[PDB]
RNA sequence: AGCCAGGAUGUUGGCUUAGAAGCAGCCAUCAUUUAAAGAAAGCGUAAUAGCUCACUGGUCGAGUCGGCCUGCGCGGAAGA
């Protein structure tokens, strides 16, 4: 848990604390960045953890120590220190668990997908739409239904829906992944419990710093004789233009008309077409490379989410939580799912 | 009275014993060890506090050892357990951080004098009131 | 050297001479602002 | 540098502190450091304060402009550096033999001592002021 | 204009505690000793340290330093 991930950083801070004093090591910029992370961890990790062990020593020593009064009022001085000690252990674990970076306060685009089972995929996915605007009505976000793919019984195949504010993006990593279902849906007869499985993805922003400049500078422009027919003129004079981008090696040819600047503005705008055509595919190759990556195959295979109906039981494979409440978890109110799994992946 | 040779007056707080993030190697540049800044250190700040930033000389000589004479912590760390605030400059002028008046740093202006070098009380007293007044304290006269 | 058409002094110890015409801009310190006609 | 006013005021001034003065010394500081003016000017604020001038301005025009209406003798002190430094309180106080005493102490040349003229006497190390 | 000197103690200053410390960027751009010193114009350091100029002394000892109006010139001004 998170006390075998303190004492690797806390190894890690008194490694860093000797290497730094050995003098043998000409870079040092990123060991000050590892000692200034050290400074912020291990302090406070060698506060509650010396704490801890001595509130431990003096509960567990004077709870059987011959049953005495005045061991017995030192052990609840000590708990009393204990509890103020497990309060500033919580404020140092919810400092180190804050998201500091920018990129946690961008807006995020939710894609949820129905795998398995297409009839419990959409009541699923439509009750993961409204599982997630439950949670999202709750602190006050913006939910705009971008494209939504009806289902047959009811519920939608296919969700991509922004959701805009400050700071989605960076709240909502831990969602990419697998869902179970297991149910005793409506549209079965029968009544034995079922397995579904739904694919949700979390993409970031990335905000479109589209049409850089043609660049006349670095355009090469090539205004030579044209191939073909029609006059003397051709002959005399060139009336056909190759440009050819330098840094990323474009070439377009133009031969059509007579004169050249018809020739110019047709072999500019066919520059202009084929750098938004590349640089579209470059970002259209980046997004499908990184959602064949969140999204997987969409079997009932485990990813990192388990959830559990008639037994009660939510289960996630990563923080092994065993929340009995499915009630208090299907209308908003995620926190104690989200939070431990930001606390113990910002301790790496 | 020798020249400039070897010493600078650079150390963190002196509470904090053999430190090796902050300053590191600009105390073991040189020949001198760094068990000289952990066993030595500590003759003088257990005298009075620990935990103050207190320069000291670090003329380096060639057998083994260093000879140093201790002086007085500024005025910068000093308004930290002083001063009630342990903020400081950045805004000095565009809203008002806090103030001490001029009872207090006038009472403690003599204690600094063993290093300080003035020719009357008040001249070093309206010196270290000019320096607190630099982080934009107002001083109430 | 530097071959502009317009010259000032860069550092303190520029100098101004007239050699042979062309006016330069020598200097004794660095090496760098020494120059061509001005 | 400043025109008449504050040359012609630096002087007056330094007039009206001889006409309330005392017995001087004579100092060279060719090779001077500000460690050794945080010996002499410390030693004048540790007898009263700020009033001593240590005013090294001794061109043939400048200090000598003021001799011929306080001690005339001087005019023999017009040649090369001589640093003046007076005396408000006490009659022969102590602040002669001291330069002397610091000639040892890191301070190479001090202009052999010659001193001032209270007696009108010549370079000699005296030891007998009124203590 | 040249020449023998100075050109400080806290300023490791609070700053985003990784450091910006007279000199990346923030603002404050204090005050003493004072013949004089901007809490700094430049060089150089991860930051220091260090090197100059600002300015002030002394030898020296007669005129010197910087802007403006124009006339004639200089360069930019390289073809078959």
């Amino acid at each position: 848990s998170i006390v075998a991930k303190l004492e690797a950083l806390h190894e890690r801070h008194e490694e860093v604390q000797a290497l730094l004093g050995d003098a043998q090591t000409i870079a040092d910029q990123e060991r000050f960045r590892a000692l200034s992370r050290e400074y912020a961890q291990l302090s406070d990790v060698s506060r509650c953890f010396t704490d801890w062990q001595q509130v431990q020593e003096d509960i567990e020593t004077a709870q059987m120590m011959l049953d005495d009064p005045e061991m017995r009022e030192m052990a609840q001085d000590e708990l009393r220190e204990a509890k103020e000690k497990s309060e500033q252990l919580e404020q140092q674990l919810q400092v180190l668990l804050l998201p500091k970076d920018p990129d946690d306060e961008r807006n995020a685009f939710l894609e949820v997908r129905a795998g398995t089972g297409g009839d419990e995929a959409a009541l699923f996915a439509g009750d993961l739409f409204r599982m997630y605007s439950r949670y999202a009505e709750a602190r006050r976000w913006r939910v705009e239904i971008m494209s939504a793919s009806e289902g047959e019984h009811g519920g939608y195949k296919e969700i991509i829906a922004k959701i805009c504010g400050d700071g989605v993006y960076g709240r909502l990593k831990f969602e990419s992944g697998g869902h179970r279902v297991q149910r005793v849906p409506a549209t079965e007869s029968q009544g034995r419990i079922h397995t579904s499985a739904c694919t949700v993805a979390v993409m970031p922003e990335l905000p479109d710093a589209e049409l850089p400049d043609i660049n006349p500078a670095d355009l090469r422009i090539d205004t030579f004789r044209s191939s073909g027919a029609g006059g003397q003129h051709v002959n005399t004079t060139d009336s056909a233009i190759r440009i050819t981008h330098l840094p990323t090696g474009i070439v377009v040819e133009c031969q059509d008309e007579r004169s050249q600047h018809k020739n110019k503005a047709k072999a500019l705008s066919v520059l202009g077409a084929r750098i938004h055509a590349a640089e579209m595919a470059k970002r259209q190759q980046a997004e499908a490379s990184t959602r064949r990556n969140l999204l997987g195959s969409g079997d009932r295979s485990d990813r990192n989410r388990t959830y559990n109906f008639p037994q009660g039981r939510v289960t996630d494979h990563r923080i092994n939580l065993t929340l009995y409440r499915l009630d208090e978890v299907m209308e908003g109110k995620l926190d104690m799912l989200i939070e431990p799994i930001i606390q113990e992946h910002q301790a790496d | 009275a020798k020249k400039v040779q070897a010493y600078v007056k650079l150390q963190v707080a002196a509470g904090m014993a053999n430190p090796s993030p902050p300053v590191g190697p600009a105390l073991g540049q040189q020949g001198v060890n760094i068990m000289e800044f952990c066993k030595a250190f500590n003759a003088k700040t257990d005298s009075i506090e620990k935990g103050l930033p207190i320069p000291v000389v670090i003329t380096v000589y060639a057998d083994r050892s260093f000879t140093f004479v201790t002086k007085t912590p500024p005025a910068a760390v000093l308004l930290k357990k002083a001063a009630g605030i342990k903020s400081g400059s950045g805004k000095p002028n565009k809203d008002k951080v806090g103030k001490i008046s001029r009872a207090q740093l006038q009472e403690i202006a003599q204690t600094k004098a063993a290093d300080m070098t003035g020719a009357d009380i008040e001249a070093m007293t309206r010196s270290i009131e000019g320096t607190a007044r630099s982080m934009g304290l107002v001083v109430e006269d | 050297m530097k071959v502009r058409a317009s010259v000032k002094k860069l550092c303190r110890n520029c100098k101004i001479v007239k050699r042979d015409g062309v006016i330069r801009v020598i200097c004794s310190a660095e090496p760098k602002h020494k120059q061509r006609q001005g | 540098m400043a025109l008449n006013l504050q040359d012609k005021q630096a002087i007056v001034a330094e007039v009206s502190e001889v006409a309330k003065g005392a017995l001087s010394a004579v100092v060279a500081d060719s090779r001077g450091v500000t460690v050794d003016k945080m010996t002499e000017l410390r030693k004048a604020g540790r007898e009263a304060g700020v009033y001593m001038r240590v005013v090294r301005n001794t061109l043939l025009r400048r200090a000598v402009e003021g001799t011929p209406f306080e001690c005339l003798k001087d005019a023999f002190v017009g040649p090369t550096l001589i640093a003046y430094s007076m005396e408000h309180p006490g009659a022969a106080a102590r602040l002669f033999k001291e330069f002397a005493k610091a000639n040892a102490k890191f301070e190479v040349k001090a202009a052999a001592f010659e001193g001032e003229l209270i007696p009108a006497s010549q370079i000699d190390r005296l030891a007998t002021l009124p203590t």
